[PDB]
């Protein structure tokens, strides 16, 4: 007859569907075409785990072989034809994991913390999702993690890149400025503007270094700093002025270059991976995303596909 | 019957009990003492005690006896078992003898080891026994038509209602139906549990009705009470598997549960399958991935 697992297949377009299924390749295909995952390789473990769990099992007699069972979400309604797996994985998991990634921020261990956010990243097109709005929090979810894990990568490398040239100085300050526009919630904002307002500071360009301060203090940060940013900023006050003019616009729009950590302002062209919607320089179009590390920057997608409601007829 | 309760024991999945009360049994006919040495040993290779089979039974024994040896040598040594099911083949094909019931069970489990369902079954099928037409409807539950499985259920069903193999039988069936049958399979384990006794066969069976209704949580307790019993029956520690994940557990349970598996069986399918899908995986990998 057919087997049930062929039955989930025939059943459902959710790649976490297929997985459970045992079907990798129907899995891989969709999770290609749907989103962009080229590279496999990263999600071994999330298949395998998966996989683990798609079904039970009971023996029927002693000495024979044991038997399988497959669990269907809907078993009730579900008859031998329209049986679907049960899920699993849920939203809630993934954003409950998103706190752990904060603390690590906060903490200062991005590096972990990058990890951490794109494991949750990669996890969403797992998740079978049962309403519309619960679909644009799971998109939601992924643009956090992207924002997050250019935003630190980025971070990393301005730590790395030497200090001694005037020019090196200047890329410092701009990868800074840079991490202000990415959009992390405030106690983590507060944190990259306050490194950003000693380095512009340093840089004698007081004009923009004021312009950080008083953001910063919008923010609300912790008493003690709120003081020193006034302390900082009265001084920049005294001679608002920037000696060197750096490539960063405030004002106009950008989008961080992933690989590059380079601005690319409002129209100017650009790809972007289509699960995470991390963005890149043209050049890049056709390479594997740094964010995602499964992905193809330039690939054209269907579309993430959590959820049922998204078939239409 | 006075083989009666050693027989149940053994199908409900109490071993032990089924050899010691075979034990105790007194033989009362050469008939049905070579039936209580069958069960005997049919308990020691539920156990896994192959060399136990293999050395008492001798070939001056009876050929039911023989039977069951036939099926020990397949377990125990993967070699020779080519050079067995080909030699079942000769004596099957060779030789009309139905009477043997124990033989044909035996024989039918070699095929179905074998996969070669069409053969165990077709060897069934001369098989009147009501444990036939169990293992008939188990074998036909593994290939998925539920619809023939039905049948043969029917027709256990009309001989014995009350029997037990009957109920596990029907229970089998009723969770392969889904939906509403779901809550009647876990009525029978529930049932055989409480009147005999928790076997770990049955314990899963009722964890595995709960499992395919929501009921997680509620699997919990046998699973744990199981896993007490004996770490690293297979049953129990795939079932803890697929129940951590949908529990919430952290990762590195699921994962413990797993490698807890190869360690009590390096052997089992399941392991082999997940080891199958790993190296496809990778295959598949290279098949998407960019050429360098």
């Amino acid at each position: 007859g057919t087997s049930p697992t062929q039955i989930w297949c025939n059943n459902s377009q959710l790649p976490v569907d297929h997985i459970l299924a045992g079907s990798f390749e129907t899995a891989m295909r969709l999770l290609h075409d749907q989103v962009g995952v080229i590279q496999f390789g990263p999600y071994k473990q999330l298949f395998l785990q998966t996989y683990a769990r798609g079904r039970t099992t009971y023996q029927a007699l002693p000495c024979l072989p044991s038997m399988y069972s497959y669990p269907n979400r809907n078993w009730k309604d579900a008859g031998l034809k329209n049986g679907v797996p049960a899920v699993g994985l849920k939203l809630n998991d993934l954003i409950q994991r998103l706190q752990l990634c904060y603390q690590l921020t906060t903490v200062g261990k991005f590096e972990e913390a990058v990890e951490k956010f794109r494991s949750i990243l990669l996890s969403v097109p797992l998740l079978v999702v049962d309403n519309k709005q619960e679909i644009a929090e799971a998109q939601q979810l992924i643009t956090i993690c992207r924002e997050y894990i250019v935003g630190l990568c980025m971070e990393i490398e301005r730590k790395k890149l030497p200090k001694e040239t005037l020019d090196q100085q200047k890329r410092i300050c701009e990868m800074a400025a840079y991490f202000t526009h990415s959009n992390l919630q405030p106690v983590h904002m507060i944190l990259v503007l306050r490194t950003a307002l000693n380095l512009f500071f340093k840089l004698k360009n007081f004009k923009t270094a004021a312009t950080f301060a008083r953001r910063l203090l919008e923010l609300g940060p912790k008493p003690e700093v709120a003081q020193q940013t006034r302390k900082i900023l009265s001084a920049c006050e005294k001679n608002p002025t920037d000696a060197c003019q750096l490539n960063y616009d405030m004002h106009n729009p950008f989008d961080i270059c992933a690989a590059s950590y380079r601005p690319i302002y409002r129209g100017k062209p650009v790809e972007k991976c289509p699960l995470s919607g991390a963005c890149y320089s043209p050049e890049f179009k056709g390479q594997i995303c740094r964010v995602t590390t499964v992905t193809e920057i330039g690939k054209d997608v269907i579309g993430l596909r959590i959820s049922p409601l998204q078939f239409r007829l | 019957d006075e083989l009666f309760d050693v027989k149940n024991a053994f199908y409900i999945g109490s071993y032990q009990q089924c050899i010691n009360e075979a034990q105790r049994v007194k033989l009362s006919s050469p008939e049905r003492e070579v039936e209580r040495d069958v069960f005997l040993y049919r308990a020691y290779l539920a156990q896994r005690k192959y060399g136990v089979v293999l050395d008492e039974i001798k070939p001056s024994s009876a050929p039911e006896l023989q039977a069951v040896r036939m099926f020990a040598e397949y377990l125990a040594s993967e070699n020779q078992r080519d050079s067995i099911v080909l030699e079942l083949d000769r004596e099957m094909s060779r030789s009309v003898d139905v009477t043997n019931t124990t033989f044909l069970l035996m024989a039918a489990s070699i095929y179905f080891h074998d996969q070669n369902p069409d053969a165990a079954l077709r060897t069934l099928h001369q098989g009147d026994g009501l444990e036939c037409m169990a293992m008939t409807i188990q074998i036909l539950l593994k290939l998925d038509r539920l619809d023939l499985a039905r049948k043969e259920l029917k027709k256990m069903q009309d001989q014995d209602e009350d029997a037990t193999l009957t109920q596990l039988a029907t229970a089998w069936v009723n969770l392969a139906v889904g939906g509403e049958k779901l809550q009647e399979a876990y009525y029978i384990f529930q049932e055989l549990a409480d009147k005999c006794s928790p076997t770990l066969l049955l314990l899963n069976g009722q964890a595995a009705c709960h499992s395919a209704q929501g009921r997680w949580e509620t699997a919990e307790g046998v699973l744990q009470e199981a896993l007490d019993k004996d770490s690293g029956h297979p049953e129990t520690l795939i079932n803890l598997i697929v129940l951590s994940q949908h529990l919430g557990k952290p990762p590195e349970v699921t994962n413990r549960y797993l490698s807890q598996l190869k360690d009590a069986h390096r052997a089992h399918p399941f392991i082999k399958e997940y080891q199958a899908k790993e190296n496809d995986f990778d295959r598949l990998a290279m098949q998407y991935a960019p050429s360098a």
